[PDB]
Formats: structure tokens, C-alpha cells, sequence
């Protein structure tokens, strides 16, 4: 099993503990989360950056 | 002798006599890009190519400077005024755009983001957070980046999910560490989970001459919180060193009075400096001039302190004849 | 003479040959009272007595040892056991329970607490939180405890709100310290916001020979969490300990060889041994029993550690006997 | 305004950063958990240890 | 502050650029005196007395200055200027005798003699001794000297027989100090039955500063023949100093250089200097000034040499104000 | 593992314990050759060969090893057993006569002379002298030497002109040396005109292990009176050396028996001794075993100080296991 | 036995090892020259220098 | 002027301070006597070892 736009594997990236691109996590969020609640804390409750472009045309 | 004892002049390094504990502040923003393969990983110059024209095109205002025409000296030259990381460097593809003014930054393809850097003056962290801000619309305008709405934007997993922003702030802590009073402090400051950092040059610098904190979670939070809790921590320090000088300038003030002079005494008339001592005879002259002992000029401190740097010297001569160049510049410059 | 050279064994000091590295394990477990107005704050003797009569009636099978009948010396004496804080010692209303057997504690009205603590065996910390839950489901049935819900129990803002759980490990790393390889790994650790501590005596050694990690948030989590979290974390150093002790065996040897016999040989036949130079010695020739080379004791290391410490012989004759003893004790011990 | 039963100002333990008892919570528990998040990261979302005596009646 | 920082000026403190490596010169005259009873063995005043009327009246042209009306702060002050040797003032009954112009002396009832002692110029001893011959018939031809015809004079066994001559010269020596080259010239010089001693103040300085030559055996022999052979034992090592200072001139020039300015720097601006450091500092400016690098005010080496002693400032306060004021009169006259 | 270990036993290395302080004495005759042109001064073998068949057959009772077949592991094994000095290996032409009860020898060709030399017991110079007697009554029977009436011999101009005597003392002189007690005495002795030497080693030791005392004009005098001068100024430091050393045992004994004891203890157990080391911590045990703090032999003691040296060891590998080598004879025969 | 003058015995003075007066010499010269030659090397021919008073009369 | 057996001059043996042979003493007496005095001491008197052989048949 293997991502569609970088073609890598999951055990891969997290062997070097890094990040692919969008597709990456849109295959592979629940490890994603997971792991980032499981080192930075317990703070996977994100709230970001007010955006700009999305906003602008969704409200 | 070198055109890099001037050319640097800002209001960061010349107003720093009122609060002078306080040398100048950071800030960063990593975010990655769509529309492309994990910008890093890869295997020719075609996405390095493809990123730099992309954002090249995309603010046409300012102007590159290449790795490719560079020799070590520039490259080194650069690294050494904090516009460059080692890993820029080790990179074929890479590149780094510029403002001529010389304020703000950009580190294209340097590590999983484009990391629009900004440094400047020590009023408020504020006013460079809005320029970044005034970068930021145009570049977000211009194209689409990685964002995310559950977490924020999307750039790299131990350092930057929520917002790319990282914070710091140079110190320059003498009392406390002749006093032997950093690692209790270390430890009270880690309390909290923020964390303090080395220096220009070597991290083995026990006798201080600069230091460095910067924030460790920039994850599930917003910006001015991080901005203001750091504003408060980085205040109880400030205190902290000014209070324990007010104790040796009416308790002793002759051991003190006596190192002050004496090191500035060696520092002009010597012509054969190596860095270390330069180093810390130059932290010691600063320490004095702060209980008012001597006139000669002070905002240079920034300067000399950047300037004695091997790669300025040795790229021309050898490390004899660079030790006799970093004293006559020394010697100089003091005096 | 004195008799603390062998009243003292345990698991936790005899099998501790296969994972040297390690030297024991703690738990805390803090919780207020109930029905008693902030059982510290208080102006005579008659909260300390309250409490000290309630809960001594609340378990029968363990004795009582206050600090009204103690001298000065049988107060060092435990203090150097670990089993007190010096603030328990400030404090004329204060107490300890005990157990015989000596595996378990209770430090009545030392701060905001009664503070259930526990060492034991090197095998697994779980054994000593089941222990450590044996006792307390017979507490908390006897008697009501400031419990909450939406919170967890209630002690004491910057330390335990959530649960009174602080767990802690000794561990021994001369390599890393005769490397200079500590302050990175302590930047790394606190990279998640953990803490790495002092020693059985003075903060500033620098060449190791002990070291202590533990916990800084029991907030907000589980408990089997942090437990699992610091188990990873220190299996981790002991990992990257025996890396430079592979390493330093094939490569050099001689040196090694050289340093480990020449303490040995120091240790005995010196008859005015002062304490860092001891304690410096005794952990070179540990190191070098650790590489099979010499033949010793191995269970007596922390024995030793535990017995050399000034106010063990102080309390009888002035110092420059008490050098005299010491290294007579440590000549007659080791060989 | 004091405690009703330490009858201690709340600038007061401020001051120190300690804890009354259980009703200064009851009457203090807005600051507290303000405070308590303000220090201890961000984290006043709390799970304590599974109690006894509480739930050996109510559950 | 002091007086005694210009009041001595003479040609042999003067004039001494030219032949650098040499300072001064001494000749003694050692002889005792008759109808009187070993004039130093006796129990009152009356030897003192009747021996110090009778040379007072033998010369009336010249002044006392006796051991009674002097405290010990002048009493020092002279000893610092090489006219008192301890035993004269360990005894109640001594005197000195002076001449104004301050280029003889008489060191009366001293030990076992009279000593008409004569120090001055550097061009030649036999000038010197002309004086003192001139002198001489004088002293002789008014009193009966205990003569011998078989011996010669007759004034102290171990010492002086035949006659009391003992020439001295003073010397710099700091290059072959520097490289460790004055034992194996002490036994070379030695071969021939002569000796070379210590300095202004303390005998243990390893790195020169000032040295001092003189004779053994003023026995058996004539006057001139021991000048020609001390002159002579002493252009050999002038000569043996002047090659070593070429070397280092054009070999290294660097290191030399370095030290040099460097001490220069450390001595004006310190205003915390103690004894042993000025000396040293003091020797290295010299030989800086001698290898023609630093032009700098005036040239009182000597002067100051003689006065930065401590019992010219120690009489007035306590010594941690002394030593402030030492550096204050080596920063005040040197620039 | 060397020869030297046990091949030398004689009195002067056993019977060294009454009076310690004295290790050997020395006694040597040059004197020159007739009906040969300067015995040393030449072109060719051709004077060499005829004077060493000369002194061969003149005394056929002994047995010659010449410098040819000799390699130069053999020629320092030799020269540090004090039976050679250099200029002797520097001579093409030279050779060497000896006794294989080893207690006389004779350099042939040395320099200027002959030298029949011998080194032996303790108890008295007197038999060593009668001993060259009676073999100096067989040279000058069997020969005719260069005498002089006027004169005595005729050698060489500043050594050897009355007679070729020079006797000298082998001096163990710890005390005064760690009491900084050697320059004094040394002008003291040199009062006389004698001189004190070094070492078995090197000329720069600061804490004794060793001395020797000699003579400087063997003109103009008799035999005996200078054999009973140098017996009596050598009896005066051995009486000096042994009041300080009671004052050391009587007064302290702390800080001696600690030094004492723990050089010992590094001296075995080491591995990686250099050189100096291992002459210093020597020194102090035997100071030890003279104030009856420990065991060990005592004759052992000349032998390890003379084969502990370089050239016994350096012939067979490179330094770095020369180290470990010294070490494990070290080692071995301490204990 | 002592000195006329100084009323001091030989021993004496050796053991101090100095001289008493003119009779200490007229009285234990040969005892004198003996340790003079005995200590300073053997230069008992002594010339002095050459006086006044003397020979101002003798010659 | 030079030796008759080693033929070197006496400003050459006088430059390396040395001894020739027999001859050189028997025609460079004054000069060697003279520097004798003039660097070892003054003791140029000298009595030497009761020889063997010149006695042996002279006395
Ligand atoms: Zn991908
Ligand atoms: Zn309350
Ligand atoms: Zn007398
Ligand atoms: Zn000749």
C-alpha cells in the first residue's frame, strides 16, 4: 500500500517522521492525529490561522 | 578592511542602549505547497526549477541570489548574519530570495516550506507580525497553499501543524552566568515549556556574552497568546539581570571595576587575538559601559561581535595570519 | 561501629547487575484532607496533632516516629535514606509513619498532603502502584478525601490537580558525562516536557554517577499513560548509554584500563579521603566492573553511595577525624 | 470579601498560588480553572482517577 | 604622593640607555679600629657612644642621622635605598653617617667595622674607588687603623683580611631568564670562585628583573686584579645577553611583540596591582623599549622600581587601599 | 624481562639501609701516555690499535670489549650503568678494558687519558683508593708515564694537572628538596669551592630522588685531605637531611603517610607509567619505608632507578608498548 | 686560659667562628693562619694593601 | 712557531685550552704555569703523588 501522489509508504514516512503532501493526509489522517497527539502533549484539538481565500468566497 | 563593517546599520542594532539586555527578535512562518510532490523529495533540479520560478514569478518586486553562483565565501558570509540554515547550504536545488532593504526573507525549497522569516526592530514583535501579514495576503492571493480546517495549515509534523509561527529573542545575560546562575532559571523556565538557546557562534559559551529563547508549541493556540506569554517571561529575566548588577555596582565595585578595565586594556594592544577571548573581553567592555565607566562608541558592539567571525578572514589568509587581522581590526575598530 | 553498612537490603539493591543502568524507582501520591481548615496553614500544635491522631487510628499496623523524640543526627540519617524533605524537618507540628518491612511511607502534614509514597524493585513500577492502591482502597473507605469531578482529587495548584502520581527512576551515566553528551539529550527530553534531575548529594557533579528523571504534568492524562511514556523515554538513554560503552571498549581499552585501575588503586590505601574524590573513584571503578574487568562488590555500590555522607560521622568528632573515618570505612569495605 | 472558612482574601492566595479547601473552590472555581489553564499549557479539559466511595453508591 | 619619586637623580640613573644591561656598581671597604674592646661585643650605650664621637668629630664636614630619633617608617624608607643592612638597625647603639650629595656612606658601629661604602657611577669602578682612597688618608692619617703587616688589615675573619674590598655590579638579565639559561652559567661563573645573588626585593624571581654580581675571596690578593677580573667576567655575559636578544629579534618578533604591549596595556588601567606582577610587567616594557618597539614618557625605571616598595605606602593605611594606590602612582607615571 | 634485574648484586647495592641517604661513591686517575703524540688528536685507527695492544698486554689479566662489535642497544645498556660517557662512543677509535668481578674498569682512549676508575662499597674510599694502588703499582712497573717533578702528572690543563683524583657521593636528598631547601645550601657548599651534580637521568629534577657531590681542584694538594673534606661536608647534609626528617614525623605524619601510601598504590595498578613518574613515586615510597610506614626490599630500589630507563626497553618496539613494559616490571617486582 | 683584653677563651671564639681584637691575634695567631689556610682555599700568603701611617716613618 | 712533536702553535692550544704532549710543556712552561695560576686559584705550587719508578733508582 503506497500513496497516490508521492507513492511511499506509511511505515516510511513514519520512519522518518515526516510529511508527504495533501494526499498523504487524506490516506493517512488517523495516524496522523494520532501521532501528533501522542508526542506534542495532548493538543489535537487545532485551531489554525484565519485564512484568506477560502473565507473570501465561503462566507 | 572588509566592506562588512558598515553596511549593516539598523534601527535593531542602534537603539539598544535604554534596554540594552536585549539585542533584536524573530519571527518565522513555514508553510508548504500544493500542486507538487513534497517540494524536497526528489531526484533532479526540475522541482527545485519548478518552486523557484513559481515563486519567483509570483512577486516579481524582489530579487534572487542563487546557490549555484555563490562560492563558499558569500555562502558563509551570509550564514553568518542569519539568513541562511546549514541544510540551505547542503541542497542543490536551492535558492533565496531577498528584500534589498533588508528586512524580511524568504528561504525557498530550503526544508518542506517556504518560510517567510522576518527580523527586526525591538519596539514589538507587533509591527514585524504585520508586515509578515502584508506579505502574507499577496502570497495567499496570488495561489493555493495546504490549509486545512480541522487542524490549520499543513507543513511539517514535530514543529509547525497548527501555524508556522516561531518567535525568539536575543539576550545578552553576563550577571547570571559569572554568577552561575542559568541552570536553576533553565529549569524554571522550562517549567512552563518554553525553552533557551545558544549563541552567534559556539554553544560551550558558559560566560554567556548572548543568549536566545524561543517558544517549543506552536500547536492548538493562537499567535498573540504565544506573542504576549513569552513578552512576560522574556520581562522576568530582564529583571532578574538588572537587579543582581545593582547588587555588584554598590557591594563591590573594584573586583568589577577592575576586570572592566583590565580587559579592555588587552583588547586594543595586542595583535595576536584568537576568538574566544575576543569574545568575552568584548562582553566584559559592554557589561562596564553599562555602569558607566568608558565613552568610545557602542552600537559597533553589534557589528564587532559578527565582524571577528573566521569566514570574514580566512576564506583570504591563513589562521596565523587571520589571528593578526582579527587583532588589527580589534584594535582598531575599539579605539 | 555504626550500624547502616548492611541493615539496609532489598531486591532493588542486590539484583541490580543485569540492567545496571539503573538504580531504583519512585511514586508519589499527594492528596489533601478534609473536614481541617488547609491542614499547614496554622498557628499552634492543634491541627498537627488532629491529624496526626486521625490518621494514626486510621491504620493500626503501622508505628509512628515524630519529630519531637529525634535529635538532629537520627534526622539527617533518614533524610539521607530518602525518606524526608527538609520541609518536613521546618515544621515543629510534623510526623512520619512507617513500615517496618520498609518498602512504603507516609509523611503526615509535610506539605498540603500525606503524600503515599513508594520505592521498591527495579522489575516494574506497576507492582508498587498496585501496592501503593492496596493501601489506598483501605484509606479512602476509612475516611472521605477532598475529591472532585470535574477535576480529579485536589492538592495543590502548580503540582497536582488531577492525580497525585509522580513517578521517577535513578539511573547511572558516567559515559555520556565523561563525553560532554548530557545537554543535548536534556534539550531532546524536555523536547516532549519531561525533566532530568540531581543526585543522591550535591547538584553540580558533573562526571554523573547518578541522575534522576521524572514527570512534570500529572494533568489532564492517565495514569498507565504516563508510566508507559516514561518506561519508552528510559529505555531510550539506557540504549544510547551502552552505545558509547560498546564503543569506548573496542576502540581505545587502554585508557579505560588505565583511569579504572589507578582509582581502584587510589580508593584504597588513602586514608584522607574527602567525598567528591570518593564518589569520582567510585564510579570509575563501577564503570570498569560494568566491562569485566575487576571483581568487587556490585551490590554494595549504592550501600556505599548512601553511607559516606557527612552527617553519618560528623555528629561525633570534628572533620579532620572524620576524613580519618571515612576512608577507613571505604579501605575496610572494598577490600 | 473573604472565604467563609479560612476567611482568606482570593488576591491573597493569589499571591502565594496555593489552595484554601474545598470552598474556596466552591466560591474561587472561575479563577482557579483560568489560572490553572493559563500555567499548565492549555490543558484544564481534566480526568482524575477513577474515585471509590462516590460511585460505590451513585453507580 | 612621595617625595621619594624624583629627589633621586644621579648618573647611574641617568645614563643608562647607552649599556642598558647594567645598572650600578658597589665597593666596600670593611675595617675595624683600635683602643677599643671588639666595638660590637659590649653591654651599654658608652661603646656606642664614645666610638660615635669619636668618628663624628674625626670628620666634621659631614651629618648624622641616628638610630634613636628615626621611626621605623624612615628607617625603611632607607633600607629601600640600599644605605642599612638588618643588623644595624637590630642594634640600639648603631649610627649611620652620610654625605648630602648622597654618593658615600658610613655605616658606624654596623657589625665589627666602619664600611665607607661608595655606590655610583657606571662608566668605571676606579673612580669610585679614587674617592674612597681620597677619603681614606683623611681617616687614616687622623687615628691609628688596627694594621698587620704579615696580614694585611684585620676587621673579620670569614670575610675580610687582607683587605676589606668587595666590588659589586647590578645586572638585567631577562632573556636568558625567559629561556631557562642561568644555572648552567651560575656553575660556569662559579668555576672561577665568584658569585651572582638576588635582586631589589625578593629572592625567588625565576624571570630576572635585575640580578647582582660580586667577589668571593678579597684575600691574598691585590685591589686591581680582582676589578679587572670581575670587568672582565661580566663583558662575557653582557656579551652572552645582547646575542640572545638578536636571535629573538629576527627569528620570532611576534610572540615578542605580543608580550610586550600586552604588559604594557595590563599596567596602566588596572588600579588593582600587587607587588609581584608590576616587577614582572615592569621588566618586559623594559625590553620592549631596549628591542626599539615602544617609544613611551620618560624612562624612571628605576625610580620606580625603588619606589613601588610596600613600606613607602603600607605606613599610612591599611594594604587594601595600598594596593589602589600603587596603581595609581604606576598609572600616573608611566603615561 | 632485562639483564640488569639481578646481574648486579654487590655490597654498595645491599647494605644500604643503616645509612640510606648514601647510594655510592666514586674515585677516578687520569693520566696521560709517553712516546705518543697526543694520544687522542690523530687521523686514523692507526694510534688507537697501538695504544689499546699497548695497555692489553700490559695487563693480560683482564678482558676487552671493544667499541666495533658492540651495537648500540649494548653501548647505552652500558653507558646507563655508569661505565662509559658519551665522548667515549663518539671515538672510532675507542674501547673500553674491564673486570668481570665488575668492580674496576679502565677507558681506554676516552679522552686524554686512560682513567683507571673504580666504584664500590660504602663503608670507606680508603680500600677503593688502596685498590688502585695496587694497580697502579703494576702500570707505572710496567711503564713509563708522563711525570713531572715540579708538577705531579700531566693530563690536561683545567681538570688534571697535580693529580688525576676526583672522588665523589651518590646523595638521596628528598626532604630538603620538597622543603625547598637546595639553593641555599648549595652557595653554602659552594662556599668552600665543591659542587653538587645531578642525577642518574635528567638535570632538571626538582624533588631530589637522587644528588652527587664532588670535588673541583685536585691541585696543588694532597690525597687525603681532600678524601677527609669532602667526608666531612658530606656528613653535614646527611646530618641536615636527617633532623628535618624527624621534624616531618614528629610534626604532621597525615599528610606523609598519605602521600606515602597512595603513591604507592598508584605505582602498582598503573598500566601506562612514564618515566618521571615512576621516579618520583619511587622516591617516596623508600621516604616511607624509612619512616617505617610500609615493607618491600631496599636494594631492589638501585636496581628498578637503573633499569627502568628508555634504552632497555625503546630497542625492541615503538613507545607505545615501551610504556605498558615498564608498567608490568613495575608492577611485577613492587609486589 | 683567656684573652688579656676581651677575657675570652679560644673555644670560644672558634665556636662563633669571628675575632676578638689585636691581642686576640698577638695571643692565637698560629690557630688563626691555621683555620684562615684550612677554610679559604690554601692562600695564607697574604699581601695586604699598602698602608699609610706606617711607612709614612718606616721607609 | 710550533711544537717539534704535535707541530701546532701555542695561540692554537691556548684557543681550545688544552694539553699537547711532554714538549709542548718543556717549551711552553711559562706560559702554561702562568695560566695555570691565573685560572685555578692561585695555588701554582704544586706538590704531586709520590711517583715510583724516578725514586725507585734516584733516592
Ligand atoms: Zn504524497
Ligand atoms: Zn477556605
Ligand atoms: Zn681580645
Ligand atoms: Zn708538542
Amino acid at each position: 500500500k503506497r500513496c497516490p501522489s508521492c507513492h511511499m509508504t506509511l511505515k516510511d514516512i513514519a520512519h522518518v517522521g515526516k510529511f508527504g503532501c495533501a494526499n498523504c493526509y487524506a490516506t493517512f489522517k488517523d495516524d496522523i492525529i494520532d501521532i501528533v497527539r501522542r508526542v506534542q502533549g495532548g493538543q489535537f484539538e487545532h485551531v489554525g490561522k484565519t485564512p484568506h481565500s477560502s473565507h473570501k468566497k465561503i462566507a | 578592511m572588509t566592506h562588512n563593517i558598515h553596511d549593516n546599520i539598523s534601527q535593531w542594532m542602534k537603539s539598544n542602549e535604554e534596554t540594552p539586555i536585549v539585542m533584536s527578535s524573530r519571527i518565522r512562518l513555514a508553510r508548504n505547497l500544493e500542486n507538487h510532490v513534497h517540494p524536497l523529495m526528489y531526484a533532479t533540479e526540475n522541482d527545485g526549477f519548478r518552486v523557484i520560478n513559481e515563486v519567483q514569478d509570483a512577486l516579481p518586486n524582489f530579487e534572487l541570489m542563487r546557490l549555484d553562483q555563490m562560492d563558499q565565501q558569500s555562502k558563509m558570509k551570509m550564514v553568518a548574519k542569519h539568513l541562511i540554515s546549514p541544510e540551505l547550504i547542503k541542497q542543490p536545488a536551492a535558492a533565496v530570495l531577498v528584500n534589498d532593504d533588508e528586512s524580511l526573507s524568504v528561504m525557498i525549497n530550503e526544508e518542506d516550506h517556504i518560510r517567510i522569516q522576518a527580523m527586526g526592530t525591538d519596539t514589538t514583535l507587533q509591527a514585524l507580525y504585520n508586515q509578515a501579514s502584508s506579505i502574507d495576503d499577496e502570497l495567499d492571493r496570488s495561489l493555493d497553499i495546504s490549509y486545512d480546517e480541522q487542524l490549520g495549515y499543513l507543513t511539517t509534523c514535530p514543529t509547525n501543524i497548527g501555524t508556522g509561527m516561531r518567535a525568539s529573542v536575543m539576550l545578552h545575560l553576563p550577571g547570571l552566568s559569572i554568577m552561575k546562575r542559568m541552570t536553576r532559571i533553565a529549569q524554571t523556565i522550562n517549567r512552563f515549556g518554553y525553552t533557551i538557546r545558544g549563541i552567534y557562534g559556539e554553544g560551550s559559551q558558559v560566560y554567556g556574552h548572548t543568549y536566545q529563547v524561543s517558544n517549543q508549541l506552536t500547536l492548538g493556540k493562537s499567535e498573540l497568546e504565544i506573542i504576549e506569554t513569552l513578552t512576560e517571561v522574556v520581562n522576568q529575566i530582564i529583571h532578574e539581570e538588572k537587579q543582581i548588577r545593582q547588587k555588584l555596582d554598590t557591594y563591590n565595585q573594584l573586583e568589577t571595576q577592575d576586570r572592566v578595565f583590565r580587559s579592555l586594556g588587552i583588547l586594543q594592544n595586542c595583535r595576536m587575538i584568537t576568538m574566544e577571548e575576543a569574545s568575552y573581553r568584548l562582553s566584559e567592555v559592554k557589561l562596564g559601559i553599562d555602569l558607566n565607566y568608558i565613552e568610545l562608541q557602542n552600537f559597533k558592539f553589534n557589528e564587532l561581535m559578527v565582524a571577528i567571525q573566521s569566514p570574514f578572514l580566512l576564506d583570504e589568509e591563513d589562521d596565523k595570519s587571520v589571528k593578526e587581522k582579527r587583532a588589527d581590526i580589534l584594535r582598531e575598530h575599539i579605539k
